[PDB]
RNA sequence: GGGCCCGGGGGGCCACGCGUCCCCCGCGAGCGCACGGGGUCGGCGGCGAUGUCGGCUACCCACCCGACCCGUCUUGAAAC
RNA sequence: GCCGUCGCUGGCAGUCGGCAGAGCGAGAAAGAGAGUGGCGCGGACGCUACGCCGCGACGAGUAGGAGGGCCGCUGCGGUG
């Protein structure tokens, strides 16, 4: 989980531009499904509208 | 690593199919369809994929080579064979078994490829 | 070089054979000496007998070490004395079976739950007929059929039961390892009585069945094992 | 090697031998009987010769397969089988067919052939029964007795003599009494016949059909 | 009938983690295998840890 | 003629009839669907002789025959080809049923299909 | 009677190498049958395209046994 | 015999294959240990580990509690 690669840098025709940039190292951190769902969860509900009769 | 990636996809996954008591897996180099760690054919960075050739005539087996397992286009390397039925069969035993690639994988991709060399057969 | 190893893998394999052949032997010649020693018990009371008749006295014998016990009542409306004692007996269905070595401690439990159970003193055939139709061992608390030497070797392997002819001799002799051979016996589902009762309800000797019907158990154990 | 000898040890009873293992191992001298310690055919060919597999790899797998089965022991084939006959059919002894369109009739019966069925025979002549097989649970054997001992049966006679041959269909195909037949039934009736009349009024017996009637009841009456 | 009481025949005990964490249960998968297949009572011990709840968990000061 | 599973075993039922819910017969407002009955009196919930019986576990299926169809398969749903291939390897145990609302033009090439990859279909003379 | 059923002068033994010292006086081979870690046959027969075969359940009918109407309060409800 | 529940907080990562060698259920702790001196190219299934497998016991239930529903209804984010 310490390996940062470099990562190519594609030009507008699709090919490499021959420039590199290292993976950041936020793609590294924890996957956390579970964190996800519950965040995605009560942020979703944070656009609502109220409806009553 | 594949054991993370199965923790996420086991049960939430485009590919699952979950019915009549029943589960199963259409991505791409899953050998029986299966939702399974072992069958999987997107988690692991060795895999096996049998399929018919783009004209029914023959089989492409498909392997994922080593290096650039970050870069799908360039990620598997397919080949058709279109021989007989018993010699298509002994390619990919050899394939896989002289190779150690996947060997637990070896008589699924076998049934698999018997599998689609009688279905190109003339219907009675 | 595998040759080598192969050799060293089958003397491994001659040595168990030759010691399985050891014990076999061992449990063969522990069964002729029970046999002898159940005709000499057999033959010496009758002898001790004969020779007190002749002089004119009475010989009495020895009262019985074991008992052999049948629940013969359900488990409904049963009261709370009743309930522990035939817990303690694990006599906890009906028609179940268990031996119980005789003595003060244990006489008198017996009689507070005389209506519930009817014992008597089993003979020798009725050891060996328990145990070898009914008998399961209770290894790592299951209820295992003794369908193997080894089953009661490595439980009572350490008092030196090692076959059934060991826990027979264990249990109709009453000796220093009852406890624990008893113990190690799962209590015997025996089946109804075929031919029937007379009166579960009443004595032995009013007519019916529960109580101390002394060796007369012994017709009830034929027609329930 | 040597010739295999007989048992030493008779049998008392099943899985019980007269002997001890000390009694055996004397019998057999074993005190001086004492031991101590292709898949490819080469073929020329019109590269000079092939090299080839006798048995090739298959040319298809099913999707799925069974299992093998767990081993079992005294589970052994018909052919195997140990035959058994009720101590009162003797050969000579005149059985009541229970079934099939033969049913009620007198029969002589034979032998027990190696399948286990009886043989037996009407004669023909008396009750129009030939050389046939029938099932001994589906008989009753009756205690008349004629003595057939000086009766040469064909030894052809054989659970491969009287099995049925498959007849197609596409209209009906007939049964045939093949000519060998015919001259088996008279080459046994010719001996079997004569000893029949030799006992008073059983040629008769043998004619009539068995059947119960009012107040006659199979467990009452001696057969 | 058999004479016997059954208020207390299911055990109140974890048996994994009520957790849904994936690298938890990763080192659950990990544990439970060590715990089966070695005779060490403190892989077992660990084993029953990890299934523990947050409070059966209290930190653990530097002090 | 039709395909056949690996095996055939024997399929044992416990029970064939359904379990008509209690006082169903007697009037239209109660639909036969199963409901427990929870009244103090229910002579059904107190398993009285001779009344309408009730479920319980005990009639639970064989686990080797359960969801079995008489075929000696069973079946799973497709809607389309591409769902009809997942069965591929698994066409001596599962056969196929076409969903009902899938248009006659489309129910021709799912049974098309599905006889090339000797998969079995419940369902294949419907919408012709 | 007990003492591996002590010591001396027809029938079964889960005795059966030996150099000994002396109490006492570590792998043979094969072959086969099986009351042996749960059933197999390497055994058979009849019938079949317009009237017959199979179809638990379901539709109708009959019969034998069983069977009081639910919900509710209630110690107690089929309850007049 | 079958179903489920509970218990064994039981077993299975060893699918370790021609870079091969198939075993660890058995009465009785701990190594199928390592060394130093005296022709064929072949070998079923498995493992959604939230999975799969084995063994034993058990199964009444109002009030009431708890679990599991690939039970059912409407709408929302994703996906098919
Ligand atoms: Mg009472
Ligand atoms: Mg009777
Ligand atoms: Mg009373
Ligand atoms: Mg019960
Ligand atoms: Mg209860
Ligand atoms: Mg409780
Ligand atoms: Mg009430
Ligand atoms: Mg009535
Ligand atoms: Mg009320
Ligand atoms: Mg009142
Ligand atoms: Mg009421
Ligand atoms: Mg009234
Ligand atoms: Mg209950």
């Amino acid at each position: 989980a310490c390996a940062r690669p470099l990562i190519s840098v594609y030009s507008e025709k699709g090919e490499s531009s021959g420039k590199n940039v290292t993976l950041p190292a936020v793609f590294k951190a924890p996957i956390r499904p579970d964190i996800v769902n519950f965040v995605h969860t009560n942020l979703r509900k944070n656009n609502r509208q109220p409806y009553a009769v | 690593s594949a054991h993370l990636q199965w923790m996420v996809v086991r049960n939430c996954s485009s590919f699952l199919i979950k019915r009549n008591k029943q589960t199963y897996s259409t991505e791409p180099n899953n050998l029986k369809a299966r939702n399974s760690f072992r069958y999987n054919g997107l988690i692991h960075r060795k895999t096996v994929g049998v399929e018919p050739a783009a004209d029914g005539k023959g089989v492409v087996v498909v392997m994922k080579r080593r290096s650039g397992q970050r870069k799908p286009a360039t990620s598997y390397v397919r080949t058709t064979i279109n021989k007989n039925a018993r010699a298509t069969l002994s390619s990919i035993r050899h394939m896989i078994r002289k190779n150690k690639y996947h060997p637990d994988l070896r008589m699924a991709a076998i049934r698999r490829a018997s599998a689609i060399l009688r279905s190109q057969k003339p219907v009675m | 070089n595998f040759a080598e190893l192969k050799i060293k893998r089958l003397r491994k394999k001659f040595a168990q054979k030759m010691l399985r052949k050891a014990r076999r032997k061992l449990i063969y010649e522990k069964a002729k000496h029970y046999h002898k020693e159940y005709r000499q018990m057999y033959r010496t009371e009758i002898r001790m007998a004969r020779m007190a008749r002749k002089a004119g006295n009475f010989y009495v014998p020895a009262e019985p070490k074991l008992a052999f016990v049948i629940r013969i009542r359900g488990i409904n409306g049963v009261s709370p004395k009743v309930r522990k004692v035939l817990q303690l007996l694990r006599l906890r269905q009906i028609f179940n079976g268990t031996f119980v070595k005789l003595n003060k401690a244990s006489i008198n439990m017996l009689r507070i739950v005389e209506p519930y159970i009817a014992w008597g003193y089993p003979n020798l055939k009725s050891v060996n007929e328990l145990i070898y139709k009914r008998g399961y061992g209770k290894i790592n608390k299951k209820r295992i059929a003794l369908t193997d030497n080894t089953l009661i070797a490595r439980s009572l392997g350490k008092y030196n039961i090692i076959c059934m002819e060991d826990l027979i001799h264990e249990i109709y002799t009453v000796g220093k390892h009852f406890k624990e051979a008893n113990n190690f016996l799962w209590p015997f589902k025996l089946s109804s009585p075929r031919g029937g009762m007379k009166k579960k309800t009443t004595h032995f000797v009013e007519g019916g069945d529960a109580g101390n019907r002394e060796d007369q158990i012994n017709r009830l154990i034929r027609r329930m094992n | 090697k040597g010739k295999p000898h007989c048992s030493r040890n008779p049998v008392l009873v099943r899985g019980i031998g007269r002997y001890s293992r000390s009694a055996m191992y004397s019998r057999k001298a074993l005190y001086k009987r004492k031991y101590a310690a292709l898949a490819t055919v080469t073929k020329p060919v019109g590269g000079g010769t092939r090299v080839v597999k006798l048995r090739k790899m298959p040319r298809y797998y099913p999707t799925e397969d069974v299992p093998r089965k767990l081993l079992s022991h005294g589970k052994k084939p018909f052919s195997q089988h140990v035959r058994k006959l009720r101590a009162s059919i003797t050969p000579g002894t005149i059985l009541i067919i229970l079934t099939g369109r033969h049913r009620g009739k007198r029969v002589v019966f034979l032998k027990q052939l190696s399948s286990g069925l009886l043989l037996v025979t009407g004669p023909l002549s008396l009750n129009r029964v030939p050389l046939r097989r029938t099932h001994q649970k589906f008989v009753i054997a009756t205690s008349t007795k004629i003595d057939i001992s000086g009766v040469k049966i064909p030894k052809h006679l054989t659970d491969a003599y009287f099995k049925k041959k498959k007849l197609r269909k596409p209209e009906k195909e007939k049964y045939e009494i093949t000519e060998q037949r015919k001259v088996d039934q008279k080459a046994v009736d010719s001996q079997i016949l004569p000893k029949i009349k030799a006992v008073p009024q059983l040629q008769g017996y043998l004619r009539s059909v068995f059947a119960l009637t009012n107040g006659v009841y199979p467990h009452k009456l001696v057969f | 009938g058999v004479d016997i009481r059954h208020n207390k025949d299911r055990k109140v005990r974890r048996k994994e983690p009520k957790s849904q964490d994936i690298y938890l249960r990763l080192l659950v998968k990990l544990y439970r295998f060590l715990a089966r297949r070695t005779n060490s009572t403190f892989n077992q011990v660990v084993l029953k840890r990890l299934f523990m709840s947050r409070t059966n968990r209290p930190p653990l000061s530097l002090s | 003629a039709a395909l056949r599973p690996l095996v055939k075993p024997k399929i044992v039922k416990k029970r064939t009839k359904k379990f008509i819910r209690h006082q169903s017969d007697r009037y239209v407002k109660i639909k036969r669907n199963w409901r427990k009955p929870r009244g103090i009196d229910n002579r059904v919930r107190r398993r009285f002789k001779g009344q309408i019986l009730m479920p319980n576990i005990g009639y639970g299926s064989n686990k080797k025959t359960k969801h079995m169809l008489p075929s000696g398969f069973r079946k799973f749903l497709v809607h389309n080809v591409k769902e009809l291939e997942v069965l591929l390897m698994c066409n001596k145990s599962y056969c196929a049923e076409i969903a009902h609302n899938v248009s006659s033009k489309n129910r021709k090439a799912i049974v098309e299909r599905a006889a090339q990859l000797a998969i079995r279909v419940t369902n294949p003379n419907a919408r012709l």
